[PDB]
RNA sequence: GAAACUGCGAAUGGCUCAUUAAAUCAGUUAUGGUUCCUUUGGUCGCUACUUGGAUAACUGUGGUAAUUC
RNA sequence: GACGACCCAUUCGAACGUCUGCCCUAUCAACUUUCGAUGGUAGUCGCCGUGCCUACCAUGGUGACCACGGGUGACGGGGAAUCAGGGUUCGAUUCCGGAGAGGGAGCCUGAGAAACGGCUACCACAUCCAAGGAAGGCAGCAGGCGCGCAAAUUACCCACUC
RNA sequence: UCGCUACUACCGAUUGGAUGGUUUAGUGAGGCCCUCGGAUCGGCCCGCCGGGGUCCCUGGCGGAGCGCUGA
């Protein structure tokens, strides 16, 4: 039977980009309820005993996340579960380090440390807008938020960026042909490039194009792309090697030439 | 049949036991939350009214 | 119980189709309200996701409205006089939406005249005299006819309408489902709907 | 801090393949035709220095051969 | 800070609906309909769309491009065996979807069930008795009878995944 | 063709037997809904006692319509 929400997940099933093992156990952390979608996001636990590597099994992160120690966007998480997403700015008090949850040009997330003078501040995609009650205009980003009272410029698919200890958004890119983006679903994944292009087919999933910075073009729909930067000048740090989505023949001769067999 | 008597001033109870019928006619024929008179209980009981509080049955 | 499914009914070939589950919850069905005329009595039932719902038996009040004057007044409902889609809820005085109804006219009576200063149906001079006539004339000189000129070349209350009050009972047509919002609201005719329900009552029964 | 009232969960998980041929199922789309525990963010100003009666555990008397009576 | 709470959004869904896709059978050629079959108008009901159901009205809808009836040692798919190229046969079975707890039926509580490690009744079984009454559901894990050519221990532990 | 021995299916008096499913006619447990019903348990209206105040308000005991009203 199903005549209720499921509740486990299962090991195989699990998304692809958690690069889980197979041969541990027959489960998945199973991410609960939050901001961030299923597929999207990235639970707690696995951040810090699959890839920080600070617990090593999943008692030693519940005892972790209990000393009040993580921060999700400045609040103080305690469930391990918790769905961390695309911006979102994980800081561990104790240690004195912080990071942005970005995709990695293979399409999935990787550990990015950034300076805790930057990790004040996050961006955010519009979703909607509508007129709340007596008149009050509103907005919903991509990570549930609802801010009140935003400038009437601001219109959907735009960039936000807010603060984390008011909202109260400071500054807005503005979706057109010529900003910089990056790409958040389906084949071209975590790539950055000028949007260049829209075209419009009206009732269903407008198409756009991007340009990297070798010449390299690459469609995808709207509901995908992401402004991050005004122009050419994106506006929070980025990774190694910038969303560049080398090809396998150049992966090779770069493996080959630094010879990155040891350290 | 034996009866469960009780005095809620106090709070004391007893389990008494009788066995000719004519001092159980007091009863027959009636409800539950009734009250009657143990006149016909004994000598001891006189200005005695007492309310029917239900009971068990055979079998239980 | 009752049920509402599709898959119980055959497809447009003409071919049944077999048994594919045990009746579902979410296919549930639920017997009608058949709402009576009388003191209030109104029951509430709880549907899918807490969400009370109130079905009504015995109505006695309905808050209608009369769309050109933009009145609206609780009033006590009459009777039942014609439904389009069965004839028997007439014959025993069901009430549901699209209904017609007798309702009982005083208080559009009361607000044309005090708001008009004028008579609606009447039938002599010798009862507005005791009473009532202290509100139709006044004191006032100033607003007088600085307001109540407003409200002359505007009082031509239609000759179907006017035949009405002259017995005090008006027809309107219910506007909500009384079994499932508990209320029985609606408006009041006018125009050719009044026409029209006059020609067919006057044309089936009797 | 036993017990007991209260809250929550028990609708996930596990097992099997009898039914069932436009059904189930797959890819594709739509809810502008609906509901949503929980999580996340909004929203929270048209006798009062604090009201009512009544139950369980506990004490005591019990019934039936027998029951989580 | 913990808790509760109206409504809005978000999340996990759920539900209904569109296009295309199926094994064998003509010794199944016409089927469907006041016991709703296709459609219209108004309502009932329901979480909402809807002959979903009632009242009046029209006489329609499907078929040689295989309808309708029958059979399947038929639960569907991701897949498995063999394989020059094309294909043939298998898929109860660890992932996803569906359906069911002896057979049929009805419902309480809840956001969520037509729930059976919940309740009520009939059918078939079966247990206890002081003959008044009471109690039951291994297609969970072990184990036993039966059936058959055909399938393991009535062990240990929450340390790992959750 | 007739005659022998083994095996396979066919027709058929019995109007076979059983099993399962259909189905007109009649009955129909149990739940839900509705219209009733009213076992029983309360509260406010009249005395005596204790508190306040000028007979009333509280708390208790008893009794009269138990009148009305609630579940
Ligand atoms: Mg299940
Ligand atoms: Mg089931
Ligand atoms: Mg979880
Ligand atoms: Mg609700
Ligand atoms: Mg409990
Ligand atoms: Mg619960
Ligand atoms: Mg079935
Ligand atoms: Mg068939
Ligand atoms: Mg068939
Ligand atoms: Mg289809
Ligand atoms: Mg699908
Ligand atoms: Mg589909
Ligand atoms: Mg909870
Ligand atoms: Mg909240
Ligand atoms: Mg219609
Ligand atoms: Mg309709
Ligand atoms: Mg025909
Ligand atoms: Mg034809
Ligand atoms: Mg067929
Ligand atoms: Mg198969
Ligand atoms: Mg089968
Ligand atoms: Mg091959
Ligand atoms: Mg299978
Ligand atoms: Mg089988
Ligand atoms: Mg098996
Ligand atoms: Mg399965
Ligand atoms: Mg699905
Ligand atoms: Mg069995
Ligand atoms: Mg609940
Ligand atoms: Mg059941
Ligand atoms: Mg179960
Ligand atoms: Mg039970
Ligand atoms: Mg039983
Ligand atoms: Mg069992
Ligand atoms: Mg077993
Ligand atoms: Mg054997
Ligand atoms: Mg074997
Ligand atoms: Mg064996
Ligand atoms: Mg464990
Ligand atoms: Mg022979
Ligand atoms: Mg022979
Ligand atoms: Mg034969
Ligand atoms: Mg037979
Ligand atoms: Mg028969
Ligand atoms: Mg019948
Ligand atoms: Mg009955
Ligand atoms: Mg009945
Ligand atoms: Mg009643
Ligand atoms: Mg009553």
């Amino acid at each position: 039977m199903a005549r209720g929400p499921k509740k486990h997940l299962k090991r195989v099933a699990a998304p692809k980009h958690w690069m889980l093992d197979k041969l541990t156990s027959v489960f998945a952390p199973r991410p609960s309820t939050g901001p961030h979608k299923l597929r999207e996001c990235l639970p707690l636990i696995i951040f810090l005993r699959n890839k920080l590597k600070y617990a090593l099994t999943g008692d030693e992160v519940k005892k972790i996340c209990m000393q009040r120690f993580i921060k999700i966007d400045g609040k103080v998480r305690a469930d391990i579960t918790y769905p961390a997403g695309f911006m979102d700015v994980i800081s561990i008090d104790k240690t004195g380090e912080n990071f942005r949850l970005i995709y990695d040009t293979k399409g999935r997330f990787a550990v990015h440390r950034i300076t805790p003078e930057e990790a004040k501040y996050k961006l955010c995609k519009v979703r909607k807008i509508f007129v709340g009650t007596k008149g009050i205009p509103h907005l919903v980003t991509h990570d549930a938020r609802t801010i009140r009272y935003p400038d009437p410029l601001i219109k959907m698919n735009d960039t936000i960026q807010i603060d984390l200890e008011t909202g109260k958004i400071t500054d807005f890119i503005k979706f057109d042909t010529g900003n910089l983006c990056m790409v958040t679903g389906g084949a071209n994944l975590g790539r950055i490039g000028v949007i260049t292009n829209r075209e419009r087919h009206p009732g269903s999933f407008d198409v756009v194009h991007v340009k990297d910075a070798n010449g390299n073009s690459f469609a995808t729909r709207l509901s995908n792309i992401f402004v991050i930067g005004k122009g050419n000048k994106p506006w929070i740090s980025l990774p190694r090697g910038k969303g560049i989505r080398l090809t396998i023949a150049e992966e090779r001769d770069k493996r080959l030439a630094a010879k990155q067999s040891s350290g | 049949m034996k009866l469960n008597i009780s005095f809620p001033a106090t709070g004391c109870q007893k389990l008494i036991e009788v066995d000719d019928e004519r001092k159980l006619r007091t009863f027959y024929e009636k409800r539950m939350a009734t009250e009657v008179a143990a006149d016909a209980l004994g000598e001891e009981w006189k200005g005695y009214v007492v309310r029917i509080s239900g009971g068990n049955d055979k079998q239980g | 119980g009752i049920s509402r499914d599709n898959w119980h009914k055959r497809r447009k070939t003409g071919g049944k189709r077999k048994p594919y589950h045990k009746k579902r919850k979410y296919e549930l069905g639920r017997p009608a309200a058949n709402t009576k005329i009388g003191p209030r009595r109104i029951h509430t039932v709880g549907v899918r996701g807490g969400n009370k719902k109130y079905r009504a038996l015995r109505l006695d009040v309905g808050n209608f409205s009369w769309g050109s004057e933009c009145c609206t007044r609780k009033t006590r409902i009459i009777d039942v006089v014609y439904n389009a889609s069965n004839n028997e809820l007439v014959r025993t005085k069901t009430l549901v939406k699209n209904c017609i109804v007798l309702i009982d006219s005083t208080p559009y009576r009361q607000w044309y005249e005090s708001h008009y200063a004028l008579p609606l149906g009447r039938k002599k001079g010798a009862k507005l005299t005791p009473e009532e006539e202290e509100i139709l004339n006044k004191k006032r000189s100033k607003k007088i006819q600085k307001k109540y000129d407003e409200r002359k070349k505007n009082a031509k209350i239609s000759s179907l309408l006017e035949e009405q009050f002259q017995q005090g009972k008006l027809l309107a047509c219910i506007a909500s489902r009384p079994g499932q919002c508990g209320r029985a609201d609606g408006y009041v005719l006018e125009g050719k709907e009044l026409e029209f329900y006059l020609r067919k009552i006057k044309a089936r029964k009797g």
